[PDB]
This record gives C-alpha cells, structure tokens and sequence, in this order.
C-alpha cells in the first residue's frame, strides 16, 4: 500500500496524521518552504523516516556495499547545514571558519543538484539506482577533498576559484541520460572522479 | 580605502621642516600642492586653517593621517570637534615653541567619558 | 499584544520565541567579547598619548639644537627639496572578532627622504644626526592613529549591538508572550463551547431514552 494524507492546515495536529504515524513504517512529510520556492520534489528531511533502512543492507552489501555509509555522511552534512542556519542568519556570515563555509556551500550544492529533480524531462524522469549511487559517491568525495585541502592549509575563498570547473562538473552530473546504457555512464563517472582527484592534488601548490 | 597613503601636516615650520626631512612628504606637481599647509605664527588667520582642513579631509582622498598643532587646532577646535570620521585619522600633533598638553585632544574627549 | 490571531498558529509563535531568545543569548555575549578589546585599547591609547606628547617634544628639541649648528636657515630649502615620500602608510586588515579593522602599517622606505640637501659644506652632517630621530618618531606616531581608528570603529559596533540587544529584550519578547497567552486562552474558550454542545446532545438522548423505556414498561 501507498497511502496519501492531506494536511488540513497543521500537517501534524490533524487526527488522521496522528493515527497513521503510529502504524506506518515510512513517512514523507511536506514542508511549505520548499514548495513556496518551487523546489520539487518538496519533502522535509528534518521530519521524516524510513524504518526499512536496516533490513535493506543485506541487499545493499551484495549489490552496493558502500551505499549506507554514504547516506549517513550525506545526512549528517545536511543536518549540520540547518544547525548552522540559525546562527548564520541571526548574526551574518562573517566569523565562519574555512572548514564550515565548505559545509555551507556543499549543503547548498547537494540541496540544489541532488535532491532537486523534475520528472517533466527526459534525462531525469526515472533515475536508476546505480546512477544515484555514483552521484552520491561523487558528492561525498568532493566534500572530503575540499575539507582535506583546507586541512593541509589553503584559504578556501581562492581555492574555490582555483578548482572551479570541478564544482560545475558535479552540478552537471545529473545529465548523463540512462538511455546511454549502464557502463557508458560508469566510465564517465570514473573519469570525472579521477579528474577531480588530480585537480585537487595539483591546486595545492 | 587604499588611497589612504599620503599624510597631512598643518604645523609650524620648526616641525614641518623636520617632518619633510624624515621623508614623509613630497611635492605634488599634478596640482602644485604640498603635502602640508605651512604655518606662520601671528601671520596666518583661522579661516585658512578651516579651509585647508576641509580640503585635506573631504576634498583629498590621499590623506590618511592629519597632524595639526594644538594652537592651530585651537583656531578650528570647534570644526575639529564637530567633524569625527575614521577616514582622515585626525591627530593633534605636539607643537614646537609650545609644550604640548596631551589633554586638549578632540579625539581624547570621547575617551574622557565611560572609562 | 499585536494584531491578534486566534488559529492553531501557536507553534509558529513558539518557534519565533525560541529564535528571539537564541538571538538575544548570542548577542548578549558578542557584546562583551568586543567590550573586552574596547577596554584594552582605551588604556593602550590613553597611556601612550602623553608619552608621545613628550617624546615628540624631545625630538623637536633634538633637531632645534641642530638647526643652528650650521648657522643658517634650513627650512626654506627643505620645503622645496622634498619631492619623494618614504613614510607612507598601507591599509592592514585584521578581523579581531569578525569585525573589519583597516589598520595602518608603517610603510618605511629607508632609501631616500630628500635628495641633494647635504654636503654644502657647513651643515650636511648636522642634519643627518637628528633626522633619524624623526624617522623613528613618525613610525611611532603611525600606531597611535592606527589605534584611534580601531577605537572609533569599536565604539560604533558596540553601540549598535547593545542597542539592538536592548530593543529585542524590551519590546519583542513580551509582545510575543502576550500573543501566546491570548491564543492559549482562546483555545480553551472554544473547547468549552464544544463540551457544552456535546453535553446538551447527551442530555437530550438520555431524556428521550428514559421516556421511551418508562413507556415500554407497560
């Protein structure tokens, strides 16, 4: 079954939602803000859950043994974003460290080029599982590389300019049409990751 | 602003000569304007001081720091007190021929409250 | 104490109250962080003010006793000879507490100060003696202005932040609290009426069934 509830104003106080939340195993809450900005699909990652995330590892490990840790890393990055949101809005981004602005600008990148999707197109109407895994790995790797670059010592304000196109490539990674096949996308992702690693290696000098 | 490079001096010759000797100033032939308005005791009025203060502060973006004698500032003391901006870094320099008092400073007036 | 709503937007006001409280808590300490440096630089400027007021006079005396060793005027040639600048300044940046502060760096250029003013034969050596005294004095004087700039900027920033904190404390929190109390009262006001309606329905039903059963006994 896949039900659907209509939030009659408060999307948590109506008795229907309260009754359903006690017996359902998954929940995809609705947030007014992502709808108001016209951000589709608009589902709230702060209040939602999927109890099946445990029993799925038997399939994952036999298929994609890295998927869970990548998911955990992405979730914690996202959470840190909104955690810093209150302070950065009430004061203004003027004292943030160099390892934190990386988190801000990676959370925005993810929120704009991973969780954003439009089914009224051809390249992205049904994203397969391997494509999602590849995109997810690429984003995590980019974040880790930026953090490493600042750790070794370099002002990120100029490191962003020095890197440049490697930030755009991932943002365009969502255009590898599945129709191309399954290996002809895997090769593209491999070369993208290698190019990213080399660019980060050579830009520290 | 990075144009805050030149230094303004409105002081008696006994100090201006030495200041230029230290190499702080020069001649600006583009306007034939010195980095200072030389001062003559008992020969220079007070309106000239006000005009040069305004010229150095609100007409010249070159000046970063202004040095003025206590007695010269006394002629524009009201003008100096009224004007309070961070750009010119106004400084009441000690004056030759007078034992300078480090308590006539317009800047120090605000220091004199809320210790 | 605003344009009173009455809906179930209580959670919205509750979240706004937490946001305001967090902002107040953070700003009340960001104020003190800068107040520390304000206190420091106040003394740093005040103590050195008179020290400089006296050392500058000492240097002026040192050159004054030099100006007539050659027994002739030097100023007339000085005020025209000077055409190169060395003791200029540069804008140094230092965010003490996330606040911009364009400081002054003494851009000392000890390669030329004034060309062709020594070696006339009577006073070239004498002027070379007290000149470096002023070269040091001007570098020392740069820092006093560097501190005054920071003083003014810090005063401005502390003033604005303290004003904002006072405003938030005094004319924001109580308004939201009054609004929350009003909405809380309204909710119970509606609950009472719903309860009364249900009570009336139950009374009617029990009276009707009592009539019916008391009739059916015969």
């Amino acid at each position: 079954i896949v039900a659907a509830v209509s939030p009659a104003g408060g999307d948590f106080s109506d008795p229907v939602t309260t009754a359903t939340l006690g017996i359902t195993q998954v929940f995809w809450g609705l947030d007014k803000k992502l709808a108001q900005r016209k951000h589709f699909p608009s589902i709230n990652t702060s209040v939602s859950y999927s109890k099946y995330t445990n029993v799925l590892n038997k399939f994952y490990d036999s298929n994609y043994p890295e998927f869970p840790v990548l998911r955990d890393r992405m979730k914690e990055i996202l959470s840190n974003a909104e955690e810093l949101e209150q302070v950065v809005q009430l004061v203004g981004k003027s004292a943030l460290s160099d390892s934190d602005k990386i988190t801000l600008d990676v959370a925005t990148l993810i929120k704009e080029d991973f969780l954003q999707q439009n089914g009224y197109s051809t390249y992205d109407a049904f994203c397969p599982i391997w494509k999602t895994f590849d995109m997810m790995r690429a984003f995590i790797s980019y974040h880790d590389e930026a953090q490493k670059a600042v750790a070794n010592g370099a002002n990120w304000s100029k490191l962003a300019d020095s890197t440049g196109d490697v930030k755009h490539a991932v943002s365009s990674s969502k255009f590898f049409e599945p129709s191309r096949g399954e290996k002809e996308v895997h090769g593209e992702f491999e070369k993208l990751l290698s190019t990213m690693q080399e660019r980060f290696a050579e830009s520290t000098d | 602003a990075e144009k805050r490079t030149l230094i303004a001096v409105i002081a008696d010759e006994d100090t201006t000569t030495g200041l230029l000797l230290a190499g702080i100033g020069q001649i600006t032939p583009e306007t034939q304007e010195k980095n200072f308005f030389v001062y003559q005791e008992g020969k220079t009025t007070k309106e000239e001081i006000t005009d040069k203060f305004n010229h150095f502060t609100e007409e010249r973006d070159d000046i970063a720091i202004l040095l003025i004698n206590q007695h010269i500032a006394e002629n524009i003391r009201a003008r100096v007190d009224s004007f309070t901006n961070a750009f010119p870094a106004i400084l009441e320099i000690p004056s030759k021929d007078h034992p300078y008092d480090p308590e006539k400073d317009s800047v120090l007036k605000r220091v004199r409250k809320l210790f | 104490e605003q344009v009173f709503p009455t809906r179930m937007t209580l959670g919205l006001m509750k979240t706004k109250l937490k946001g305001a409280n967090q902002g107040y808590s953070l700003l009340k300490r960001k104020s003190e962080a800068l107040t520390k440096r304000f206190r420091d630089i106040t003394k740093r400027i005040d103590d050195a003010k008179q020290k400089m007021g006296r050392v500058m006079q000492t240097a002026a005396f040192s050159l004054a006793e030099v100006s007539y060793a050659t027994g002739e005027n030097i100023g007339y040639q000085v005020q025209e000879s000077v055409s190169t600048a060395r003791f200029k300044v540069r804008a140094r940046q230092e965010n003490v507490s996330g606040v911009y502060l364009s400081q002054f760096e003494s851009y000392i250029d000890p390669e030329i100060n004034d060309f062709r003013l020594t070696g006339l034969g009577r006073g070239g050596q004498q002027v070379q003696r007290a000149k470096e005294i002023y070269s040091r004095a001007v570098e020392t004087l740069v820092e006093l202005a560097s501190l005054q700039t920071a003083f003014i900027i810090l005063d401005e920033v502390i003033k604005v932040t303290n004003r904002r904190v006072n405003a938030i404390e005094h004319v924001i929190i109580p308004r939201t609290e009054n609004t929350i109390a009003y909405i809380n009262s309204e909710l119970d006001e509606l609950d009472r009426e719903e309860f009364y309606r249900l009570k009336k329905v139950q009374e009617k039903k029990q009276n009707e069934t009592a009539k019916l059963d008391a009739e059916m006994k015969l």
